[PDB]
């Protein structure tokens, strides 16, 4: 609607990344490791 | 008897009709001649059919080349002018390393 | 055309005919005499792509799966001489539209009627 | 990133190899038909379920006695819905859509019961018994491979406490023992009733019929997980249960509402009261053009006058209308309440056109509870077959393919033909469209049949017998890969202690009985 | 309108577009000069409306009602069947030296000298055509008895033909031919000896 | 080569694998003139007469 | 066509017409050769 | 001299704020559009040929930003032109295939040239198949990389360009050095076979009227190696 | 090209002591140029047995096909249909293939159109 | 011109909305208007080069003799040589429709296609596409739909078997300028 | 031709040895290669083929080549519309799909029960 | 194309029909017993 308004702005930033599928080590980076290792890491207890 | 159905009636009007649209459609077959809009001999309607069926099946030889050329990737020169004629050709040959 | 092929062939590591839950544990057995019970697998660790730490199916000894794109083997169907249902943005084009005698008269779906209604 | 290193993993010719190399040949896996003399290359192979077992309920995973044979029979009967099916020209298409499909099993429904199953085609695989169609039914009870008169009357009628059991009297006094093709709509129609729901293992569907799926919390958590969450983390993880509860629960209230968007009235509507079935059609007004429509029970008189042709239009409150030439449906009444508490009379078929408020894909869940969600019947063995094909026909797996030597062609296999047309004008010969034929003959041996091969083959349109050549011919494809790309794959039954399995060395195949 | 009817037959926007015209001329001239009743007006839309009428059951009955039934025409290849018996049995007139120029002969001859003759595909209007002219062949081709009716375009077209017809009674209803079987067999049982 | 009885307990491939082909095909060189292209025509005057 | 098949005896067989080209040690130039024979060959057999 | 990166790269310089101005004239310039048009009234602003110019616009810059406006072209950018009522050209549907590629979103890319193919087919340049040349190799598929040249010098048009010729051949020497896992590295580096494709390339290249002299002086380096490797003539 | 490089590639991994030869057999377009190889009459004198002794393919003949000039001057008193006349061409032709040239002086040099008989 | 006609092949021929404000602006009255105005449209190419390099053809000096000649020859050059122009020539092409699969699945092939607020007036407020989990999805045996299903009542049917899938076939496209036009013709009608 | 009798390429390829059976098995080794390679490439060119049968232009340079001739079979200079051209080229490109499908379907045949070559 | 084909190594166009190396070759050499009936 109108220039630069509330909506405009939220649809310019685009897709929203899950915090979920999120892949952070220790530092809270992403990893620098493959995600079928880093998979394995994290993996539920039994 | 009841499977067999009754032949149907064509006028000459009808036929005539059609040809008209045909000619509306595909005006470069009036002008390049291939058929004719006036239906006037008996064997006109039939003779007009093959004409049609000629000019849709017949390939040109410079385009049967091109054509050719295209996706079956056959190679050589292809000769667009009216003195040169494209001849599909084989050659064999062996080659031993 | 097996059932459930993808989670089987395609999703499964073994092909469904490797045992991924096995302990490598020793065995009283003849014939396992050899076999030495394992060491845990090693925690933050980084495998080679072809190897697994062999903890669960989802992480085998031996990675079978591919890591590029999988894609189905071009059909073998003919797409010229089948003769699908008319559609909408076909039909709206069927004047210009240039069909076999087979697809004009085609004993389902015919598209001369077509053109003519 | 990670294609940066290319892994092809490990071929499974290669796997399947490693195993039966591994167990020596692996004989616990093998087909007991592996076992006899000239087992041809499906014999070959290991022993992996293939998707013909998947609509049949009745066997359950140990199947009891004598069902294995029951449904080796159904599957020869959906073989056999098949062949109809391309013999005349009803196959799936991969475009259509739900009406197109709707009509084309209706079509195909109506001509498998009117045609004899044939026993000819059927076959035992390994250790089954042969076993006739009069046992089968006088054991399991003749609803299950129906006569004629039976499917006609479960068809025709309406009541429950009729699963018909015995046979049926015919219009000649006798015990009609008949097999016809069985057929998707006469299995729908056993699906209704309570007890053939338990008979073959769906008794759960009564208790479930309205109800939600069960709630599905993301990342729920074991006791022992739990266990080391602080108090404040705990009551964290409560909120989280209760909202993904909470909202699947009510996400399920607002679907099972079933609300549309009346277009019209800018409204949600909602189904308040339903009438009968009414036959209705369609008047259009000779002036204006302008379209009605009516009650065929309260003008019928007028209108079965017109349809006698004697006064050929329709006078309603002074306007005059002419029937149409069909517009003969059946609809039924409803009263939509609008969101302001209002009250609309819509058509079913005008409340149909109108767009869903939710449309959640679980809709149909509880037909398999906690199993997943299906689009079709999957108490129905033939509709559930048919809905496979379908998939498989859409994903270019199955259909029409340019036939080879190897891919079966046989009496009675249907086919497609490139129809040849003949000119004395033609050196060599002219080919016209692929028309719908059957094999009548066709020799493989090379001496017989010189090159290049043909096919003798009966068109379907006016019945016309010709030899075509083997490169004009197209048969149903099943699969990709062949050499037999015709026929369906077969599971085999699955045996408990598969070491422990005999063959007579005598009479391997059980050919002295 | 009787012109409009016929002319403007297969795009059938411009029909639409010279209809208009026509009436709202015959409107506009029929306003002025025109006096002490609006019957007028009345005629003129039922103008419209007859001449519409007229048309789409041209189009209804004289194409639609003709070519709609695929299998009468063995689906399009009964129709290129006909057409290769006309041009054989015309020869004399098409393909001939008084006939046509040598160029097209030429050309005829040299489509039908391919390994394989593969008919071409077409546009609508001319599948139209194509379809019309078969079947008024066809009527000429075909043997006195079968001029009239038939079962297909082709029958009797080509004498040879090996057809599959062999069963006379299996199209029939069950319980009659069953209460005949019965009581025919109760006869010849309980009649003779041999 | 994972394979460890290869020479030694007698396994010997009936099919050559994947892997050699693709090293042996790509160690030598192919040759220019294997490629035939002609998108010119034929040289009626020049070509056989050329230097010697 | 008549006079292709006379011009060319034994090199036409089948409705084949059929030129070997042995002149010259290179493939190349054969084909330049045999091309050549081809077209000045049926420039003769035009003459009809 | 690699195109992809040189996108890739162009988002460092300022691509935030390029970007946001971007917006902001493409707004001026619709009202601006709408006071110039002042029947058609309600859909006469989107209706012009004018506003479809000044979308591509927009995308063909927000392109040469980060990772976030390129993904945001064929998400938000083309739904807004869809719902505003402006017609695209086929400039718009090449710049979305070259968004998507970016992305390396190969099925959506590859669906926009199906659909074009279907309903549009003779206004399909070149660049379209370019954006799917340079999509593929991002997504690292180099069968696809190729099958979609071999289509394109099947249909002999459109024609390649330069940079067409030069996305193929990057692509090949990109599958060459690339490394298997290390079952299949005992013997040696099998991917350098597909180096050797390149003289055949190259050929073709020569029949189509491609001038192999424009290839940046990079990849001409990589391609003469490749050569030296395997091409030798009758003579040597 | 491709199949045809894998196959003649197969002579590096063939069996031990076994070779191999590849023959092709592939379609190619041949042109048959009217202009270079005319359609002629006969000689108005003919040629004799005389002209076939042994080694008369080294004397007598040139090899095939001649040269025919693509070029002629223009004579004094001509002009372009009289050039053309000389030529045997359509004036049109003539001035097609001389395009450059609006007018012709004599002692000028033109190209003679290709189909000149 | 062009202009024009691409507008009037737009909707199959009256004149679109396309032909009524385009992409270049009218030429000041001055000679440096004019260099200024080719310079700011068709100034990726070298214009001026350009113009002089269509001056002579077969050697015969165009501009000193057939002077319309001349002028469309240059025009046509510059024309082909810049990809500006290329650009504001394009010709308008439907919107393809992003699409989803079916909440009831039957085939793979056909998909709900998504309706611009155009094309449906009236229904609820919708989002935009790809907010609502809509894709491009294309393939040649695509077809495209209304999804809906029919309303079950009270019943043993509705109880027990799947519920019944009603699809409602719909284009692939949209045509702007179709929808235009003919909206248009309809407010000529009514006024 | 149609099916097994026609092409537009043919390879023989003709393998010796010294003792008859280590020919046989490198008939048999080739074969198989040339059966995966085979497949691999025709299943290419498949879908290259489906791609240009599903639509495309025509080049102005294919049009031209159907348009030079002084005169057709009509016997006047014809104009062949893209329209028609490109039909031309659509039945082509439908006989190359039957041919493909062809050779692809019996690449499929043979199994190891069953291997006939 | 590709160096090495799909076909081999793509689990997508597993070759269902295919079967396993030992498993034909030990059916092959099966000799059945030559007396199936009494008398012969």
């Amino acid at each position: 609607d109108t220039q630069n308004d509330k909506k405009q702005l939220a649809r310019r930033l685009g897709r929203y990344m899950l915090f979920a599928n999120r892949s952070l080590d220790d530092t809270g980076f992403p990893t620098d490791a493959r995600a079928d290792d880093y998979t394995r890491w994290m993996a539920p207890p039994s | 008897n009841m499977n067999v159905v009754q032949r149907p009636c064509i006028e000459d009007g009808l036929l005539s009709l059609v040809l008209e649209a045909v000619t509306k459609r595909h005006p470069n077959w009036v002008k390049a001649g291939v058929i004719q809009t006036t239906l006037k001999d008996p064997f006109d309607a039939l003779r007009w059919m093959m004409h049609i069926f000629i000019r849709l099946s017949y390939v040109p030889h410079a385009g049967a080349a091109t054509i050719a050329r295209l996706s079956r990737r056959r190679i050589g020169p292809i000769g667009l002018e009216p003195h040169q004629f494209n001849v599909p050709a084989e050659l064999g040959f062996v080659e031993q390393y | 055309q097996l059932q459930a092929q993808d989670r089987i062939i395609c999703g499964t590591h073994g092909a469904g005919i490797v045992a991924h839950q096995t302990a490598v544990n020793s065995s009283d057995n003849p014939m396992l005499s050899s076999v030495t019970t394992a060491a845990p697998a090693a925690d933050l660790s980084r495998t080679k792509p072809h190897e697994g730490t062999g903890t669960s199916e989802r992480d085998p000894y031996i990675r079978t799966l591919h890591n590029q794109r999988s894609a189905a083997p071009e059909s073998s169907v003919s797409q010229s001489h089948t003769v699908n249902a008319p559609t909408v943005d076909e039909c709206e084009m069927l004047a210009e539209r240039w069909g076999t005698m087979n697809y004009w008269h085609n004993d389902t779906f015919p598209r001369l009627v077509v053109f003519l209604k | 990133t990670e294609r940066n290193t290319i892994h092809y993993g490990v071929p499974i010719q290669q796997i399947v190899d490693e195993f039966v190399f591994r167990h020596r040949n692996a004989r616990g896996e093998r087909p007991l038909d592996y076992f006899k003399p000239f087992p041809n290359f499906r014999a070959l192979r290991l022993n992996r379920m293939y998707r013909d077992v998947e609509g049949f309920s009745l066997m359950k995973q140990r199947p009891e006695f004598l069902e294995w044979e029951l449904f080796t029979r159904y599957r020869q009967h959906h073989q056999q819905r098949r062949r109809l099916a391309l013999l005349h020209g009803l196959e799936p298409v991969a475009n259509e859509t739900a009406q197109e499909r709707d009509t084309r099993r209706h079509r195909l429904d109506e001509i498998c019961e009117r045609t004899p199953f044939d026993e000819r085609e059927m076959r035992v695989n390994d250790d089954e018994m042969r076993v006739s169609v009069e046992t089968l039914r006088s054991w399991f009870g003749v609803y299950m491979l129906p006569s004629p008169t039976v499917v006609n009357a479960v068809l025709g009628g309406s009541a429950s406490v009729n699963l018909h059991l015995y046979h049926l009297a015919d219009e000649m006094g006798t015990a009609d023992t008949r097999e016809h093709v069985l057929s998707s709509r006469y299995l729908n129609r056993l699906l209704l009733l309570e007890s053939y729901q338990n008979r073959v293992g769906r008794g759960f569907m009564n208790h479930v019929v309205g109800r939600a799926p069960e709630p599905v919390v993301p990342h729920e958590q074991p006791q022992e997980v739990l266990r080391h969450f602080s108090a404040e983390e705990r009551a964290m993880y409560e909120q989280h249960v209760k909202e993904q509860t909470s909202r699947q629960l009510g996400e399920w209230e607002r679907a099972m509402k079933r609300r549309r968007w009346l277009t019209d009235h800018q409204q949600y509507g909602h189904v308040v009261s339903h009438g009968l079935e009414t036959s209705v059609v369609d008047l259009s007004h000779t002036e204006t053009g302008a379209v009605l429509t009516v009650s065929t029970k309260a003008y019928e008189q007028e209108i079965e006058a017109v349809r006698m042709k004697t006064n050929a239009t329709i006078k309603v409150d002074g306007m005059v209308y002419n029937l149409l030439p069909n517009s003969e449906r059946r609809v039924v009444p409803l009263t939509v309440q609008l969101d302001s508490g209002e009250k609309i009379d819509m058509t079913s078929e005008d409340f149909d056109r109108c767009e869903l408020e939710a449309f959640p894909r679980n809709l149909n869940h509880a037909l398999n509870y906690g199993i997943a969600n299906y689009a079709y019947n999957r108490g129905n063995y033939v509709e559930t077959q048919d809905s496979i094909w379908e998939e498989q026909t859409a994903s270019g797996q199955e259909g029409w393919s340019p036939a080879t030597h190897a891919d079966g062609l046989r009496e009675g296999l249907p086919v497609r033909a490139r129809r040849p047309i003949f000119s004395s004008s033609a050196e060599q010969r002219i080919a016209g469209g692929p028309q719908r034929a059957v094999i009548i003959q066709y020799h493989h041996q090379p001496f017989f049949n010189p090159e290049p091969r043909l096919v003798k083959v009966a068109f379907q349109c006016d019945g016309t017998i010709m030899e075509v050549p083997i490169s004009d011919v197209m048969i149903w494809q099943r699969r990709y890969h062949g050499p037999e790309r015709t026929v369906g794959d077969e599971s085999r039954r699955y045996n408990p202690a598969a070491m422990r399995r005999y063959v007579d060395v005598t009479d391997p195949f059980n050919e002295k009985t | 309108a009787e012109a409009a009817v016929t002319k403007f037959l297969f795009q059938r926007g411009s029909f639409e577009s010279m209809l208009h015209r026509i009436i709202t001329d015959a409107l506009e001239k029929m306003s002025t000069l025109a006096l002490g009743g609006q019957e007028g007006n009345l005629a003129l839309e039922a103008l419209k409306r007859q001449t519409l009428f007229k048309r789409n059951d041209y189009i209804q009955k004289r194409l639609i009602d003709v070519v709609s039934n695929s299998a009468y025409l063995g689906y399009g290849d009964s129709v290129w069947q006909v057409f290769f018996a006309a041009v054989e049995a015309n020869e004399e007139n098409l393909l001939s030296d008084r006939a046509t120029t040598d160029a097209i002969r030429a050309a005829w001859e040299g489509v039908m000298r391919e390994d394989v003759v593969r008919l071409p595909d077409v546009t609508g209007v001319v599948a139209l055509y194509l379809t019309l002219v078969c079947i008024r062949e066809s009527g000429r081709l075909v043997p006195e008895e079968l001029k009239e009716l038939s079962s297909g375009l082709e029958d009797g077209v080509r004498p040879g033909v090996r057809k599959l017809q062999q069963y006379p009674l299996i199209f029939l209803h069950p319980t009659v031919k069953r209460r005949f079987v019965v009581k025919a067999v109760a006869e010849i049982l309980h009649n003779s000896s041999s | 080569s994972h394979r460890r009885d290869y020479i030694r307990m007698g396994y010997i491939p009936r099919y050559t694998p994947w892997e050699w082909i693709a090293i042996q095909e790509a160690d030598q060189p192919l040759i220019a003139e294997q490629i035939r292209q002609d998108n010119i025509g034929t040289s009626y005057f020049f070509s056989l007469n050329r230097y010697w | 066509e008549r006079r292709l098949r006379i011009l060319a005896q034994h090199r036409v067989g089948m409705g084949v017409l059929k030129l070997d080209a042995d002149k010259y040690e290179d493939q190349a130039d054969n084909v330049t050769f045999g091309t050549t024979k081809l077209s000045e060959l049926l420039a003769d057999a035009r003459k009809a | 001299c690699d195109p992809a990166l040189t996108y890739k790269l162009l988002g460092d310089e300022n691509g935030e704020e390029r970007a946001q101005e971007a917006y902001r004239w493409f707004d001026l310039a619709l009202t601006s559009l709408a006071v110039d048009c002042g029947h058609f009234v309600p859909y006469l602003p989107q209706g012009t040929a004018a506003a479809s110019h000044i979308t591509n616009a927009l995308m063909r810059t927000l392109l040469t930003c980060g990772y976030t406006h390129v993904a945001a072209i064929p998400d938000s950018v083309y739904d807004r032109m869809g719902s505003m009522g402006i017609s695209p050209t086929i400039s718009t549907y090449e710049l979305v295939m070259l968004a998507l590629s970016l992305q390396g979103n190969m099925v959506e890319a590859e669906s926009i040239l199906s659909f074009l193919r279907s309903h549009h087919s003779e206004h399909i340049t070149v660049e379209s198949f370019n954006a799917l040349l340079l999509g593929h190799r991002e997504a690292r598929q180099f069968d696809c990389c190729d099958a979609i040249w071999q289509e394109l010098v099947d249909r002999r048009w459109p024609r390649a360009s330069p940079l067409t010729a030069e996305l193929y051949l990057r692509s090949i020497m990109d599958h060459a050095n690339t490394p298997t896992s290390e079952p299949l590295q005992s013997f040696a580096n099998i991917n350098v076979v597909e180096k050797k494709k390149v003289p055949l390339v190259l050929a073709q290249m020569d029949e189509l009227g491609v001038p192999r002299t424009h290839l940046s002086r990079v990849l001409m380096d990589e391609v003469e190696d490749s050569l030296r490797k395997f091409q030798t003539y009758r003579s040597r | 090209t491709e199949f045809e490089k894998r196959m003649y590639d197969i002579r590096h991994w063939l069996h031990r002591q076994t070779s191999c030869e590849f023959h092709t057999i592939y379609r190619r377009n041949v042109i048959h140029d009217s202009a270079v190889f005319p359609t002629e009459h006969d000689p108005a004198t003919p040629t004799t047995h005389e002209h076939h002794r042994m080694f008369s393919f080294a004397l007598d003949w040139q090899s095939a096909p001649v040269n025919r000039l693509s070029t002629d001057t223009v004579h004094e008193g001509e002009s372009w249909d009289a050039v053309a006349q000389r030529l045997g061409c359509s004036v049109g032709e003539l001035k097609d293939a001389n395009a450059e040239r609006e007018t012709i002086e004599a002692g000028v040099v033109i190209n003679v159109p290709v189909t000149a008989t | 011109q062009t202009l024009q006609n691409n507008a009037v092949e737009a909707v199959g021929a009256g004149s679109a909305p396309w032909s009524i404000l385009g992409p270049l602006t009218a030429i000041g009255p001055t000679a440096e208007d004019t260099m200024v105005w080719l310079q700011q449209h068709y100034g990726d190419v070298d214009v001026m080069s350009i113009m002089r390099w269509a001056r002579f053809r077969k050697g015969k000096d165009l501009m000193a003799k057939d002077r319309p000649q001349y002028l469309a020859r240059a025009a046509a050059w510059i024309e082909l040589l810049s990809k500006r122009n290329r650009e504001m020539e394009e010709v308008p092409l439907t919107y393809m429709r992003k699409s989803k699969p079916l909440v009831l699945d039957t085939n793979s092939n056909v998909r709900v296609a998504w309706q611009t607020p155009l094309m449906r007036s009236g229904g609820p407020p919708r989002l935009l596409a790809r907010e609502e989990g809509y894709v491009f999805h294309h393939s040649n045996s695509s077809r495209f739909v209304e999804e809906t299903y029919r309303h079950p009542g009270e019943s043993l049917q509705s109880r027990y078997l799947a519920l019944q899938p009603l699809h409602t076939e719909v284009s692939a496209k949209e045509d702007f300028q179709r929808l235009y036009y003919q909206a248009q013709k309809h407010h000529k009608q009514q006024e | 031709e149609d099916g097994i009798r026609g092409s537009e390429v043919t390879y023989k390829i003709v393998l010796e040895g010294f003792w008859d059976h280590h020919v046989m098995k490198l008939a048999e080794d080739v074969c198989m290669f040339l059966k995966d390679v085979g497949r691999q490439i025709v299943e290419e060119k498949l879908v290259a083929v489906r791609r240009l049968l599903q639509g495309g232009a025509v080049d102005p340079e294919l049009l031209a080549a159907f348009n030079c001739a002084r005169a057709g079979p009509f016997g006047g200079l014809d104009e062949y519309d893209k329209e028609e051209v490109a039909n031309f080229l659509r039945s082509d490109l439908r006989r190359l799909e039957e041919q493909c499908l062809s050779v692809i379907n019996r690449c499929n045949v043979p199994v190891p029960g069953a291997t006939n070559i | 194309s590709a160096n090495i084909p799909r076909s081999v190594w793509d689990p997508a166009q597993h070759n269902p029909n295919w079967s396993d190396s030992y498993g034909h070759d030990i059916t092959n050499r099966r000799a059945w017993p030559a007396r199936k009936w009494t008398v012969g």
